RNA sequence: UUUUUUUUUUUUUUUUUUUUUUUUUUUUUUU
RNA sequence: UUUUUUUUUUUUUUU
RNA sequence: UAAUACAGGGUUGAACUGUGGGUUAGUUUCAAUGCCCAAGGCAGAGCACUGGAUUGGAUACCCAGGGAACUGUGCUCCCAUUAAUAAGAAUC
RNA sequence: AGUUCUAUUGUGUUAGCAUGGUUUCGA
């Protein structure tokens, strides 16, 4: 089967934090991955290290 | 659009294996030969083996 | 084809609920306290009843008279006693150098 | 180890592999590589690749072969044509 | 008998003036006050020496020589 | 030791292929056969101060001295299309200014490594000529003239 | 879901009022359609700094409980509000039972290898 | 005099030391709040929480350790302006579990006979309690026994014992 | 405003012109005299080399990947030529690391899976330490022994 | 239609060999016309994507200057007595879409159809 | 806070140490912030320009360091590494010890106490090898040791 | 790390060079921009010096040329001493 | 105004994510 | 006397 | 911004679906500070205001007091208007 | 692209708690 791939375009906006002296977020927060963002394995080459967790089911 | 019938590269990879009966991909390496430039650097030399050619340079 | 991938979705699901019921079941085994109070509850059962028999009286007000009971003497058996001090341990276990 | 080895292997030459049928890639119009033979638009040379299932030389390629080569040698601008093959061991 | 083959010539062994850490290039106003400060708190300058390794970035009022050309030449003629 | 990024892109050179290297011995012997067959020819061979291992003479013909005044990349071997007849250039990178529009075969001999960072030698140099080991041309030339 | 409450005691806390602490807790539990799992004591415990409580004095040191329940997720609030009411409490929190890290199912080779 | 290493590195490029890399792993369980003698060590003198360039862990844990130390001080459990001291490293469980516990260690590695007889005696006492490396390190004693079979064995040129374990190739 | 053209006049489209066919245009315009070495390089053009780098390609570096296993196996690779020049370990052609992986590679292109290409490695380099070295060392040994000639005995 | 003005970008470019297309039925027939003129020295459809090589010749590349004529906003249509007008004195290739296929324009006005002109290659004012 | 006890130290030197303990924690820094109110825009360019010249500062301390270190000891460091180039033992006497094919054609060019005191040392080796002298200091020949003793009769 | 409450959003290159870790130019992209070469041009600039022009053709500051160009050059001498004759040729 | 001690009231960003590490992956011809 | 300022004053404590 | 309750967003695994989309009024929520109204109070700060300085001729700069303004389900978007100066597709 | 299930949570709301600068008190 061929298929081609499906608009990167989502709902929402980006992310914006309130003016102030009262710091809050307004839509999204720090972590927010954009949809033209590369692959994890390439932002990420070094992967888990002998020393971590092997189950992140806390 | 699935069910389309369009020529790709995996396609037709798997129809040519399909016909081996249980013939795969292979690859070939450059050919390193040292008759190629140790049978010919050596008419150079006569051109220019010359004392009155060679000796100004390597002094 | 779709059929086929509809048993296959069946058994990963299976698996998966399998591991479930046995984490569960270790809970049921490590508590005191759930044990405790089922046991108990089941021996009154049977005395009011056999009780019943002999006098004559009605179920209804000895198995209720009981049951009240169990409630207030429930915690009876605690703490388990556990009167060791980890501070005074540790000092005579070579781990603790402070008085 | 050393260089000067019988059985030394450099690394960096096993790395480079290519495969001599994959070079053909491109051809003449048509993107599924099906036709009997195929042609590349070059300057002053002809190419000509024969491409088929089984290397089966019937009517149907001789009829393009004698086209090919017609058309390219009444050319003044290709000198000389070259010939080759596709298939793997045929 | 059952010593080394090879000499030994690591890095780590015979210390050497090299820098092991890259870092973008900085601007020579920039940098010129920090290493002032680093200095007061106590051959040739060590502004000189660091920007033989180019690490200063070129500013408006400062651009890296160019290389020596015309005392670097040396030809040899001969018949041929 | 080593802090800095480790690449992962390893660049292919096909210039200095070997198999490449068999035609360009090839061609190139046959330009040099000509040429020494007429009578009167003379080279040039251009090197740099580094290489220690080939002798140099006291002066240079067709050298030329400038000041810093007016000296928009002038031209050192301007009038180096008269007496001479062919150079061979040992350091195109250094010698790419000067060469641009020379009126003289350039039989530049570099190194991958400059060729791949450095494509603009490709266009002043017109018989290119590859160099095995590709270390440094000093100790490079003398090998191959001093052959068996 | 299941749910977990690590109560500190002080000195002044004997055993009669433990047992009573516990049977008011258990008609909560009842009420929201639940049911106790186990209980535990674990001593007393050393406190890194004196404890001054209003209207209770300074202490030391303490006894240090542990119990597990089941109840509706609305009891917490009730539960949590009557423990800071009654004396000898000085300090308590609730935390959520988890499947893998808990106090029944792992308990053993903590701190040795 | 060792080549003078640049303190600010890359997060690619780490060597935490062998004490407190065993540490971080905690038999592959994620740091709660219960283990107090593992949070002593990511904590500096003036109590304040170390950075990530310092402890030297992972994105996911270094925001779990800190709410595990965090909650430790509002129990009363912890300091807030200095150290831990002797007497509160001990994690969050039975007392009596951890004196077992830490005689079992012993008599592994040395093998203390003083260690050996308290457990015996706590085995009937305490039937409650957790044994499993206890009983399985007793368990394993069988290799004693057939020893003699070997021994007895060799009297009569049985030698083909031997030969056969080392005839793997 | 102002090289706002990705296609367009910001990259140039300039002819490459050799010397052979710059003065040929010269020599016709009359402009410059035919010199004597015109006709030497006409029978022999030199070759071109702007379409030769036009074949440069960038291939993927697969011993990054392959050679974190093989220390994870045996990481007593690192030992072996430790205080030579180019070996860092915070690797050069001739360290066994290299070797081994080169192996790998160069199998799997027959047609070994990656799983196959490691035990017939392991298999190829473990006769070469049993049968070569292991032998040349024992061979030698043997002639020490024979070396008794200090004792009096002897003779 | 929108795929189709997609593709100048990709072929007109210098330092490159080959470049990838997304495919299209209509861009395949276009390729083959420019191919028999020799502009193209090959393509090969590569399932979601089409792999185009490039023609070069002393450095430059035989392709100087790409005009897109048609978009798909609007619809450009000439007489085949307005095309000869248009077209004079010139070597450009001026690719026609007419009811019976793809043609240039030299063979659109040999018909005398109304075609369609698309894009311009090798094309100056 | 910091405590520090005095033992068999100078006042002096003792309280160079607790001096620098401030600038670890901020201790100098934050106690004057907090004797002025600052405006929270000001806050809010300050926090973002320190983190661009902090971690540039580090990078230099580095470099300072490594002028210092090479000028007690010279040298420098150039572009001296290849791949092309063995590097092997220069000189390299040391040697495999010699099979008997070589030790004979020794003492063919050595004949002529100094120079004669190989004579009657070598000789009597190659005797005993081959079993002249006792019966028991006869030796293996190479050619019997290596066809049908360690390629068969291994132990493994 | 402190938390900050925003962000700075600059657009002139004068406070950019400060806020910013650094502003070095880095290389053009190949698909927007050409790859600089040194057979470009050079700016059309006149020769300055300290305000007048030089357009004619006819201690301190020294000594800091030659203790980089001298010192450090000797350097170089002996790296390639052992390698060339004295040690490559044996 | 300084030091010390023992429980009133309002308020809640000090510590805790970072060498900007994808073909470096992007900012505007000229002076 | 204390507080404060480049300097000073106003203000506050009273055996 | 440790604990607990309600409900969103992002990353990965399986199943399902088989062109579902880009932009957006005669449209609809939210939106720092200031002002009207309302609720309010017992801390830390301060505009107006006679409260201790000016000049080489004029002043709010440097202290202290000081009843507006500082938590809103509301009225409500004037600005240097909240994460660059494009909401999408194609060339790595 | 979207729905269901599973792991993950300094994103919105939230009444009591712990700690702390200032302030307040003196059997």
């Amino acid at each position: 089967p061929v298929v081609f791939p499906h608009t990167r375009a989502r709902a929402g906006g980006k992310p914006i934090m309130m003016r102030g002296k009262s710091g809050k977020w307004h839509w999204l927060g720090p972590y927010w991955k954009p949809p033209w963002a590369p692959s994890n394995k390439a932002r990420w080459p070094t992967g888990p290290e002998e020393w971590a967790w092997s189950d992140p089911t806390r | 659009k699935h069910l389309d019938h369009v020529p790709t590269e995996r396609a037709r990879q798997l129809a040519e294996q399909r016909s081996a009966f249980e013939p795969h991909l292979r690859v070939k390496l450059e050919k390193e030969k040292f008759l190629r430039d140790c049978m010919r650097e050596q008419e150079n030399l006569a051109a220019l083996f010359t004392e009155t050619e060679k000796e100004t340079l390597l002094g | 084809e779709k059929k086929v991938t509809q048993s296959l979705q069946t058994a990963r699901v299976s698996r998966r609920k399998v591991a479930h019921v046995l984490w569960l079941k270790k809970l049921q085994d490590s508590s005191d306290f759930l044990q405790e109070q089922e046991e108990a509850a089941r021996g009154v059962a049977a005395l009011a009843r056999a009780r019943a028999k002999e006098t004559g009286e009605e179920e209804e007000e000895l198995l209720a008279t009981e049951m009240a009971k169990l409630k207030e003497n429930a915690f009876v058996n605690l703490p388990s006693r556990n009167v060791s001090v980890p501070d005074l341990l540790a000092q005579l276990g070579l781990n603790d150098e402070k008085v | 180890f050393f260089r000067t080895d019988p059985g030394f292997i450099d690394p960096e030459d096993v790395l480079f592999a290519e495969d001599p049928v994959r070079t053909w890639s491109h051809a003449d119009g048509g993107g599924d590589l099906a036709e009997e033979v195929l042609e590349r638009s070059n300057v002053g040379m002809g190419t000509c690749i024969l491409n088929n299932a089984s290397g089966v030389l019937n009517m149907k390629g001789l009829c393009g072969l004698f086209r090919k080569l017609r058309d390219l040698e009444v050319n003044p601008l290709k000198r000389f044509v070259v010939l080759t093959s596709r298939h793997r061991h045929f | 008998m059952n010593g080394c083959s090879k000499r030994k010539s690591h890095r780590l062994l015979k210390p050497v003036f090299e820098l092991q850490q890259s870092f973008p290039k900085i601007q020579h106003w920039q940098g010129a006050e920090i290493l002032h400060r680093l200095k007061q708190k106590e051959s040739l300058e060590a502004l000189k020496l660091l920007e033989m390794f180019k690490v200063f970035n070129e500013t408006a009022r400062f651009k890296y020589p160019p290389p020596p050309v015309h005392s670097l030449v040396r030809g040899c003629a001969f018949p041929f | 030791m080593n802090f800095n990024r480790i690449p992962t892109r390893l660049s292919t050179h096909y210039v200095c292929d070997p198999y490449t290297t068999l035609m360009h011995y090839r061609r190139t012997f046959k330009f040099l056969q000509a040429l020494k067959a007429k009578p009167n020819c003379r080279a040039l061979c251009l090197g740099n101060k580094n290489q220690v291992n080939i002798s140099w003479p006291k002066h240079f013909d067709g050298l030329t001295v400038v000041t810093s005044a007016v000296a928009a990349q002038s031209s050192i071997l301007s009038s180096a299309s008269v007496y001479y007849s062919l150079i061979i250039c040992l350091d195109p990178v250094l010698f790419a200014k000067h060469l641009y529009r020379i009126n003289v075969p350039v039989l530049g001999v570099c190194t991958p490594r400059e060729i791949h960072e450095h494509p603009e030698i490709l266009k002043v140099i017109d018989y290119l000529l590859p160099a095995p080991c590709s270390r440094t041309d000093a100790a490079l030339r003398q090998l191959l003239q001093r052959e068996f | 879901v299941f749910y977990e409450t690590f109560v500190l005691f002080s000195k002044r806390v004997q055993r009669a009022d433990i047992r009573q602490l516990l049977k008011q807790q258990e008609a909560l539990i009842t009420k929201h359609h639940g049911s106790m799992l186990a209980v535990r004591d674990l001593g007393w415990r050393k406190t890194a700094f004196r404890v001054i409580k209003p209207r209770q004095g300074i202490f030391w040191f303490g006894r240090l409980f542990y119990f597990s329940f089941g109840a509706n997720p609305a009891a917490i609030t009730e539960m949590s509000q009557s423990l800071q009411s009654t004396n000898g409490v000085l300090r308590h929190a609730t935390v959520r039972m988890k499947k893998r890290h808990n106090l029944m199912t792992y308990n053993h080779h903590i701190h040795a290898r | 005099d060792p080549f003078p290493t640049p303190h600010r590195v890359h997060e690619r490029f780490w060597d935490p030391s062998p004490d407190v890399r065993v540490a971080l792993k905690n038999n592959n369980v994620p740091i709660s709040w219960r283990d107090l003698h593992i949070l002593h060590h990511f904590v500096g003198e003036n109590g304040l929480i170390l950075p990530r360039r310092t402890t030297h862990a992972s994105r996911y844990q270094q925001r779990c350790i800190f709410k595990a130390i965090c909650m430790a001080r509002r129990m009363a459990l912890f300091p807030y302006d200095w150290k831990p001291t002797q007497g509160e490293l001990m994690p969050v469980m039975d007392p009596l579990q951890y004196l077992v516990d830490e005689l079992t260690s012993r008599y592994k590695a040395t093998g203390d006979l003083r260690a050996d007889a308290m457990l015996c005696v706590m085995l009937s006492k305490y039937p409650k309690l957790n044994y499993f490396r206890y009983l399985q390190y007793k368990a394993q004693t069988q290799k004693s026994e057939v020893e003699a079979m070997q021994q007895q064995e060799e009297e009569d040129r049985g030698d083909f014992s031997r030969l056969l374990r080392k005839y793997k190739r | 405003k102002g090289a706002v053209h990705y296609t367009g006049t910001n990259f140039r489209r300039v002819q490459r012109l050799d010397i052979v066919d710059r003065m040929r245009a010269l020599v016709a315009q009359g402009l410059v005299d035919a010199p004597l070495w015109l006709s030497a390089a006409e029978r022999a053009p030199p070759m071109e080399l702007s379409n030769l780098k036009l074949m440069d390609r960038k291939v993927h570096n697969k011993y990054l990947s392959l050679t974190q296993a093989v220390l994870k196996k045996y990481p007593n690779m690192r030992f072996q030529d430790c205080y030579v020049d180019g070996n860092d370990w915070s690797y050069r052609a001739d360290h066994p690391v290299m070797q081994f992986v080169a192996l790998q590679l160069r199998l799997m292109n027959l047609g070994l899976d990656r799983h196959a290409a490691f035990r017939e490695a392991e298999q190829a380099f473990y006769a070469r330490r049993m049968q070569l070295e292991k032998q040349q060392k024992l061979n030698m040994a043997a002639a020490v022994v024979a070396a008794a000639a200090r004792d009096p005995s002897a003779f | 239609m929108q795929r189709a003005c997609e593709m100048v970008v990709s072929l007109l470019r210098v330092d490159a060999l080959s470049q990838r297309c997304p495919f299209h039925v209509l861009n395949v027939q276009i390729l083959d016309l420019l191919q028999r003129e020799g502009l193209i020295r090959g393509f090969k459809v590569d399932g979601t994507k089409i792999d185009i090589l490039l023609k070069h010749y002393k450095g430059a590349p035989v392709i100087r200057n790409i005009r897109v004529v048609s978009k798909p906003s609007r619809d450009i249509w000439l007489t085949p007595h307005e095309l000869k007008f248009r077209t004079r004195f010139n070597t450009g290739l001026w690719i026609m879409q007419t009811s019976c296929g793809v043609i240039s324009h030299r063979d659109c006005l040999r018909m005398g159809i109304g075609g369609k002109m698309l894009m311009a290659i090798n094309n100056g004012y | 806070s910091c405590h520090r006890h005095v033992f068999r130290a100078a006042p002096a030197a003792v309280f160079a140490s607790v001096q620098r303990w401030g600038r670890r924690n901020n201790v100098h820094k934050l106690t004057l912030l907090v004797q002025t109110y600052e405006k929270p825009c000001v806050k809010r360019t300050r926090i973002a320009e320190e983190k661009a010249y902090y971690p540039r500062w580090f990078y230099l301390r580095y470099a300072t360091e490594v002028i210092r270190y090479s000028l007690k000891h010279h040298l420098r460091l150039g572009q001296a590494l290849d791949p092309n180039d063995d590097q092997r033992l220069d000189a390299v006497k040391p040697l495999r010890l010699p099979s008997s094919e070589e030790r004979r054609q020794h003492l063919r060019h050595m004949e002529d106490v100094k120079l004669v005191l190989d004579i009657h040392s070598t000789r009597e080796l190659l005797a005993l090898e081959e079993g002249k002298h006792a019966r028991w200091g006869k030796s293996l020949s190479e050619e019997e040791l290596g066809k049908l003793f360690d390629a068969k009769r291994l132990d493994l | 790390a402190p938390f900050p409450r925003g962000i700075v959003k600059p657009r002139s290159a004068k406070v950019r060079a400060i806020l910013n870790l650094s502003v070095e130019q880095r290389q053009p992209n190949p698909l927007r921009a050409p790859r600089k070469s040194l057979l470009d041009p050079p700016p059309c600039v006149a020769p300055l010096e300290k305000g007048n022009p030089k357009l004619d053709r006819q201690a301190l500051r020294a000594a800091e040329k030659n203790k980089a160009k001298k010192l450090e050059q000797e350097s170089l001498r002996h790296a390639q001493e052992l390698e060339r004759f004295y040690e490559e040729n044996c």
